[PDB]
């Protein structure tokens, strides 16, 4: 913790929820399909670029 | 035009620009992103 | 040219803890001039009526000194504060 | 930039622009 | 057994099984405030006992 | 402008000479390191340590 | 909008001044705890090594914690504790106003 960098904003409290089927149709980056994972990442697969950058892969997203 | 951000993958969009920055333990990213996995949804009530 | 009346929520830094009245223009408003905003919605032609909000609520406004509020982990305060910005 | 030194953490409208 | 009627469910699911303690806060949409210091280090916020009791306040001379 | 007498003495000992300054982070939170570095450097660096901010931005700081 | 912020800040400044307890009937101890002290100590030298103002005169001292101990001795810490009550209240304690032990 720098203390050169004060954090404005804080966490008054947390309350659980549901997270629905329509925010994270909304939210997400995109789907997956195949079960493969790599051939490098297979486009639509688990490591999707969309995911995350991957080993010197830019992220898609 | 203004508050119209894009993404890397093409699908620009309008959308959230009220954000702000909160510190936190990184283990509670992760605990939100396996909560998420679970289906189940955590609000984090910022104070200002 | 439309005054427009914000609130603000500002730092405020050790080395202003002095003259806070200036510590907060020069750390805030001043980079805020001749900049569009993308709040108030034109560009910032400048400022005045700065008044710094109270975290001591009974005090009496004509007092002159305040109480800002210190971020636990960090010598900087944060505060409320209000004022009036030219905005083209 | 963009730290919590030169920009406020929140801008608020008080009232309409007058 | 006796844990279950208490306000922070952090507490709670920190302690012991966490499962079943955090779908009974996810069925009545559970808010707590933050308060139990087991809630406090999950998300990270300084406690309340001790040195946290309290706030300290700038006197700024000038208005 | 207090801490320079010792600070400034710890840089020039640098990270190997008891006691001394493994980093010097700079006012952008810039981490220098000083353990590839040389005595000279070292000295250069702690003559500089306490210096003017030359950018507005970062003019209510100071050097780690 | 504008009006809709001008309420929750009118509607938080009231809870606020609901909240605190004027200093004439103030019933916490008229000590400084020795949480506050040290959390005072350490608030100041944290204020006074990111270059803050100092009022007392150095005596070739260069921690910060020496320092704050220095003030804290000649009463020239500008400092204000908020004893928290259990339900919200808070009173305004001076550091000045406090006797340390
Ligand atoms: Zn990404």
């Amino acid at each position: 913790m720098d203390i050169s960098k004060p954090v404005g904003s804080e966490i008054t409290s947390v309350d659980f929820g549901i997270l629905t089927a329509k925010e994270i149709r909304n939210l997400s980056a995109k789907q997956i399909t195949n079960p493969t994972v790599l051939d490098h990442p297979v486009s639509g697969g688990l490591y999707d670029l969309a995911l995350g950058a991957f080993l010197r892969n830019l992220c898609s997203t | 035009d203004s508050q119209i951000w894009e993404d890397g993958q093409g699908n620009k969009f309008v959308g959230g620009n009220e954000t702000t920055t909160v510190a936190i333990p990184f283990v509670l990213k992760y605990l939100d992103s396996e909560l998420s996995a679970m289906g189940i949804r955590l609000r984090y009530n910022v104070e200002p | 040219i439309v005054r427009v009346p914000i609130a603000l929520y500002v730092s405020l830094a050790p080395m202003y803890l002095e003259n806070p009245l200036q510590g907060v223009m020069k750390q805030h408003l001043n980079p805020l001039v001749m900049k569009y905003n993308n709040k108030v919605g034109g560009v910032v032609l400048g400022y005045e009526g700065l008044k710094i909000l109270d975290a001591d609520p009974l005090s009496k406004e004509d007092t002159s000194e305040k109480l800002i509020k210190i971020t636990p982990d960090t010598p900087f305060g944060f505060t409320w504060c209000h004022v009036n910005l030219y905005v083209w | 930039t963009a730290t919590t030194l030169n920009t406020p953490v929140v801008i608020h409208a008080t009232q309409l622009p007058q | 057994q006796g844990m279950e009627t208490s306000t922070s469910s952090f507490m709670k699911m920190s302690y012991e099984t966490t499962c079943q303690f955090l779908t009974k806060a996810v069925l009545d949409n559970e808010r707590e405030q933050l308060d139990s210091p087991s809630a406090r280090i999950v998300v990270g916020k300084l406690n309340n006992v001790g040195t946290g009791s309290f706030d300290v306040l700038a006197k700024v001379p000038n208005a | 402008a207090y801490n320079i007498a010792e600070l400034r003495q710890a840089v020039i000992n640098g990270p190997d000479k008891w006691p001394g300054a493994t980093q010097i982070q700079n006012e952008d939170g810039s981490l220098v390191s000083l353990i590839g570095m040389s005595v000279e450097q070292r000295k250069a660096l702690a003559n500089q340590l306490l210096t003017p901010s030359s950018n507005v931005s970062t003019h209510t700081l100071n050097k780690k | 909008g504008p009006e809709d912020f001008q309420q929750h800040e009118q509607i938080r400044r009231k809870t606020l001044k609901e909240k605190a307890i004027p200093k004439d009937q103030r019933a916490t101890t008229p000590y400084m705890t020795k949480y506050e002290r040290a959390r005072i100590l350490g608030t100041r030298a944290l204020q006074i090594s990111m270059n803050a103002p100092v009022f007392v005169d150095l005596e070739g001292e260069t921690d910060p914690l020496r320092i704050a101990m220095k003030e804290l001795a000649e009463k020239k810490i500008p400092l204000v504790i908020r004893r928290y009550l259990p339900d919200g209240s808070f009173e305004d304690w001076s550091v000045e106003e406090l006797i340390v032990d």
